[PDB]
């Protein structure tokens, strides 16, 4: 620091000296700009009206170039002059975002002071090359169940959340958010922390009010920030803002952090992409989308990655989320983010309704990387779980016509009955691996089969709290060692028995 | 104690900060006053840019 | 204890940044003469326990 | 060298002014006062010595009346045994961050394909260790082979196996070529080959590097590249391959994968290069681009080359244009199918789609031939009574049409197998099934001395002797 | 209708051949005793 009057003064004295291109608007309509002028222009580059308004430069036309514009064109009189400022449009990084809410351009809009960041990036950058990178081997601990054991989650991954409207896709990733709270709190290593970026394009600042309270009532905004290009926010800012999140994100990844980025209505950028390209007279493609889709989302998405020890050993994991109509994912966009995504984690409406919730769609839903992405506790019981649960899609539908079946069959229906009931939440309920784990060995190992159906949603949260209370040591042991040795084997069996012993179910 | 100095130092720079702003605000202002009070500015500001 | 024992010292303040990026350096000096005062009393515990 | 002006940027499209000597078109130019090297390919003629070229990088912070410089040749990569063990981009430069490639020769990726008089040769054999391959849709050694499916069937995967069955035993070289794959596989698979010695990289005490052996060159042209790249990276592996071919007079194995890019980095600039659209949304100049191509990919001669193209079917529909066009170009083809993958099939190849060229009883004898069609007529009648089964049930069914299900739903199982590949999915080791056992095993099974025997432990057996010892290890553990 | 009758088959399929597979698995190894490794 330095004191105002012998320093600043000074300064500003010695700052003060001196002495010695531009364009016009030409065309100004749908929040677009055609300029003349500014030869010298970086394709890509910020540029500045002569009313605080703000533009970005894309069309670099012969004659005109051709401008979007940050904000409203009720500003822009077709003749107003126009600077360039050089700089290629860029964000603010650091961790003054965390907890923070701000537009695509990193402006904040909390209302409660500016952002404290020095350091800049870019916005559209270069992925990194095949040689700095390595195989994903951490798991992403989303607190569901049915993800956590069957679709699992890497750091370095790009897992697709698609549904119907409606289906929970905001709240699988925001229990995926408020997982990472004791994770963070129990621990002071940034190597381990996971800082997260929520990306909402398109949605209206109700829902995101909405969504910042939530977080706040969990205090799950220490380690969170938040990228609000909302509908009256213009295209350009839909469109940019993932791009922004991504290059909050690398700050991250490079610096041996490690960080997830929820991309939510991801849609709308390709919906404000042709609303560009189509008042910038561009010509379409098919459903009236450019051919430059897929360079538009395989830039975003191949900025997640897993790095390397020379590199930090940072990661960015991503979680794009799609909405489709009809369950039609023949569709472009769909069909795009599948063929460059890792996984897919299919939501249903007839699930979400039959009493499914999360209504995640094991059989579609995938994820590439797999058990490598799962601790060894999680793959002894998860194994048999998706086993069982193929067993029991294969024959539901023939048990369900009131035939009479062995004893061998039964039993897959009861146990696929049982996991189904178990694999069931609420929302922003989320568990830890520990409870997870012990919850699927009660559920596997036998001790729901003769249970009733109904009764298991009780079942699980007595024996949570009888677990958290008397068998904390188990849940300890697990979350150090990272495996069933045969003596956490012993002492859950034994735990299991006195809570049956000490309780009473239907059956 | 850390917070204590983080608050302090956060205090300091926002004294700072608005001590330059009304520093400007204010030699703005008496500018813009001694401006369109003496005559003889406009004649010297004339010379001015002739000169540059 | 466990807490309390596993990063060990971490934190270990050092006054050369605050003296430097503060103005003041008034109140800067009597805070960390309470502190280096309450360290040594908690060292002598230490050591006499 | 010319010298000409930039004079106006679109996306991936660069027209550019020359004050004489226009270049040709498909040559290259080279932007100067950029901050890395920036390549321009040549596509038209405008008039008014203007051209128009596509980029191979990015065009950000490019300006108009930016200065270029003509080459007078199109995209020139290196050639040689230097490039063997190496990555290279698509303009040749390496991304290995290993050193440069010191090549003694280059050559232009845009050349004219053999002629007619350039006769093929005799349909080899070549075998894969896998059983629905070797069986029903043989491979040729000096053929193109097809890879058609959606997305999550295992095409990357199987061509692993492949090139873990084939391109290790091979004595002639091989080539690697990423259109618009993840980085990721392009990293495991780099990985994987310098671990099982297809690469062999050596480092030096002064800090160079020694790929002494490493019979396999590897070009990427990922997802991140623009087009032109992933465009013009296929053109670059197969000059490199066609190095091998022309002068080393060698064998040459040349693995594609998602091929499908090409014709969208098509598809993704035709509009801005001023062509009308055609039907759903690809370009008109889709069949020409392709056989341009799969021409130049051909016996000869002189040498071989045998292709293997993953053909990506977006939303499992083969009657796209891309595929469409590219079954005419292959002489076997291999269609994976979501229906089988979710019965735990891998591969899952739909022999009802699969063919072959060479499956005939002059090539292969009658002894495959007769087995192949019966294999065949057995799954068309177990699909000619999936209808009867979901309506009526087993009850209905005959004697004979329980027999024909049971035999279809074991060969069904049988065909199944594991892969090393896959064992870090599966965790079950992999297996390396041969022709002839193949074809005893599939023989016996339409004869019907394997129908007593239970149909899980046909399921995920390389050979009939491990059915048997599953078999009989499912009854010890029965009692 | 589609996904219905499919897995209504798939399931009727998979307990009728457990059957059958139980009933061959039981009468195996007297028929096949070769195999059988009581007799090796
Ligand atoms: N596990 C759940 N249990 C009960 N209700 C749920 C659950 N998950 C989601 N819901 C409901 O899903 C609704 C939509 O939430 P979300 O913010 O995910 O919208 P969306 O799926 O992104 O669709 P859109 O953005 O178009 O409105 C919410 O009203 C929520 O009540
Ligand atoms: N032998 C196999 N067994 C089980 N699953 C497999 C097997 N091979 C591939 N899979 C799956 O295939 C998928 C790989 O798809 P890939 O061919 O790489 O790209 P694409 O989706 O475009 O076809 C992975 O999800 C992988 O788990």
């Amino acid at each position: 620091a330095k004191i105002s009057p012998s320093e600043m003064s000074r300064l500003l004295e010695e700052r003060i000296a001196g002495w010695k291109e531009v364009g016009r608007v030409v065309s100004v309509g749908d929040g677009i700009a055609r300029l003349f002028g500014l030869e010298g222009v970086q394709a890509g580059e910020l540029v500045e009206f002569q009313n605080g308004m703000t533009g970005m430069a894309l069309n670099l036309e012969t004659d005109n170039v051709g401008v979007v514009i940050f904000g409203d064109d009720r500003s822009v009189l077709e003749g107003d002059s126009v600077k360039r400022t050089g700089r290629i449009v860029d964000v603010p990084i650091g961790p003054g975002l965390l907890g923070r809410v701000v537009d695509a351009l990193g402006n904040p809009i909390d209302g409660k002071g500016p952002i404290p960041a020095k350091e800049r990036r870019r916005v559209e950058l270069k992925a990194p090359g095949i040689i700095p990178r390595k195989s994903v081997h951490e798991p992403m601990m989303t607190g569901l169940k049915c993800v956590d054991a069957l679709v699992p989650v890497g750091r370095g991954q790009r897992e697709l959340i698609i549904g119907d409207r409606q289906t929970g896709k905001t709240a699988v990733a925001v229990d995926a958010i408020i997982n990472q709270k004791e994770i963070n709190d129990s621990t002071d290593d940034e190597s381990k922390k996971l800082y997260c970026i929520y990306v909402a394009v398109g949605q209206k600042r109700s829902t995101v009010a909405q969504i910042v309270k939530a977080l706040e009532q969990r205090d799950a905004m220490k380690y969170t920030t938040v990228v609000a290009a909302t509908a009256s926010e213009a295209a350009p800012l839909q469109f940019l803002a993932p791009y922004s999140g991504c290059a909050m994100g690398e700050w991250f990844r490079d610096s041996g952090r490690h960080c997830v980025i929820i991309y939510d209505d991801l849609s709308k950028q390709a919906t404000a992409y042709r609303q560009m390209s189509l008042l910038l007279r561009r010509p379409p493609g098919r459903e009236a989308y450019p051919g430059d889709v897929f360079y538009l989302h395989s830039r975003l998405l191949e900025r997640a990655a897993k790095m390397g020890d020379k590199s930090g050993g940072g990661s960015l994991t991503a979680l794009p989320v799609i909405e489709t109509q009809a369950g039609d994912v023949s569709a472009y966009i769909p069909t795009n983010v599948i063929s460059i995504t890792d996984g897919q984690i299919f939501l249903e409406t007839e699930l979400f309704y039959k009493g499914i919730r999360p209504a995640i769609n094991v059989g579609l839903s995938v994820s590439r990387v797999g058990s490598a992405a799962q601790v060894k506790a999680m793959k002894q019981v998860a194994g048999t779980m998706k086993l069982e649960l193929a067993q029991y899609r294969e024959v539901a539908a023939f048990a369900q016509f009131g035939s009479d079946l062995d004893a061998s069959t039964r039993q897959l229906l009861t146990r696929g009955t049982a996991l189904t009931e178990l694999l069931k939440q609420r929302q922003y309920s989320p568990m830890k691996n520990s409870v997870q784990v012990c919850v699927l060995y009660c559920g596997v190992k036998g001790y729901l089969d003769p249970l009733d159906p109904k009764e298991i949603s009780r079942f699980e949260s007595l024996f949570i709290d009888y677990i958290n209370a008397n068998h904390q040591d188990i849940l300890k042991t697990i979350e150090t060692e990272k495996e069933l040795s045969e003596k956490t084997e012993a002492k859950l069996r034994a735990a299991v028995d006195e809570f049956v012993a000490m309780n009473e179910f239907k059956k | 104690l850390v917070e204590k100095l983080n608050g302090i130092q956060q205090a300091e720079k926002l004294i700072q900060g608005s001590l330059q702003d009304v520093m400007i605000r204010e030699i703005v202002s008496s500018f813009k006053d001694l401006y369109k009070s003496r005559p003889e500015l406009h004649d010297a500001a004339m010379q001015s840019a002739i000169q540059g | 204890i466990e807490r309390q024992s596993t990063p060990g010292k971490p934190q270990q303040i050092d006054w050369a940044k605050w003296e430097s990026q503060i103005a003041h350096k008034d109140i800067l000096n009597c805070l960390k003469t309470f502190y280096t005062n309450q360290v040594q009393i908690l060292d002598r515990a230490l050591g006499a326990l | 060298t010319n010298h000409g002006r930039i004079t106006q940027v679109i996306g991936a499209v660069v027209d550019v002014h020359f004050d004489e000597q226009l270049p040709p078109i498909l040559n290259s130019l080279e932007v100067q006062g950029h901050t890395n090297r920036l390549v321009l390919e040549v596509a038209q003629h405008l008039g008014e010595n203007t051209v128009r070229t596509i980029a191979m990088d990015a065009t950000e912070g490019l300006v108009r009346g930016q200065k270029v410089v003509d080459t007078g040749a199109p995209i020139q990569v290196p050639v040689g045994v230097e490039t063997l063990g190496r990555i290279m981009n698509v303009i040749g430069e390496p991304v290995d961050e290993c050193g440069p490639v010191p090549a003694k020769k280059t050559y232009s990726i845009h050349r004219a394909a053999p002629l007619f008089a350039d006769q093929s040769t005799e349909p080899g054999l070549l075998q894969t260790g896998i059983k629905v391959v070797d069986l029903l849709a043989p491979y040729a050694k000096g053929g193109k082979i097809g890879l058609f499916g959606g997305a999550g069937v295992g095409k990357t995967v199987l061509i692993m196996e492949l090139i873990n069955n084939v391109a290790n035993k091979h004595g002639g070289f091989s080539v690697f070529a990423g259109v618009g794959e993840r980085t990721r596989e392009g990293n495991d698979l780099y990985h994987e080959m310098m671990t099982t010695g297809v690469i062999k990289r050596k480092k030096l005490e002064d800090g160079k590097f020694d790929f002494t052996g490493s019979k396999a060159a590897l070009v990427y042209g990922q997802m991140n590249e623009p087009p032109g790249a992933r465009a013009r990276v296929a053109l670059t592996a197969l000059s490199v391959a066609e190095y091998f071919r022309d002068e080393q007079g060698q064998d040459v194995l040349l693995f594609i994968d998602n091929i499908y890019r090409f014709t969208q980095a098509g598809s993704e600039v035709s509009a801005l290069l001023g062509r009308i659209p055609s039907a759903v949304g690809y370009q008109p100049t889709l069949a020409t681009d392709l056989g341009q191509l799969q021409e130049r990919i051909t016996t000869t001669k002189k040498g071989s080359i045998t292709s293997v193209q993953a053909v990506y079917v977006p939303a499992d529909d083969l009657t796209d244009p891309a595929p469409a066009t590219t079954f005419a170009h292959l002489d076997a083809t291999t269609v994976l199918s979501r229906q089988i993958a979710e019965l735990g099939i891998y591969p899952a190849v739909d022999p009802l789609d699969s063919t072959s060229r060479m499956l005939a009883p002059e090539i292969v004898g009658q002894e495959h031939y007769d087995t192949a069609r019966a294999t065949q007529k057995l799954l068309q009648d177990y699909k000619s009574l999936q209808d009867i089964i979901a309506i009526l049930g087993m009850d209905e069914l005959s004697e004979e049409d329980k027999l024909v299900v049971s035999r279809a739903r074991k060969i069904q199982r049988f065909l199944s197998q594991p892969f090393t590949v896959a064992e870090v999915f599966t965790g079950k080791p992999g297996r390396f099934v041969e022709l002839p056992e193949t074809i005893k095993s599939a023989q016996t099974i339409l004869r019907g001395e394997c129908d007593d025997l239970p149909e899980m432990a046909f399921y995920m057996c390389g050979g009939l002797e491990e059915v048997r010892s599953k078999a009989v290890k499912m009854a010890q553990e029965a009692a | 209708s589609v996904k219905f009758m499919d897995q209504k088959r798939s399931g009727e399929e998979t307990v009728y051949f457990k059957k059958e597979d139980e009933a061959l698995l039981r009468n195996l190894l007297a028929n096949h005793p070769e195999y059988d490794p009581k007799y090796s």
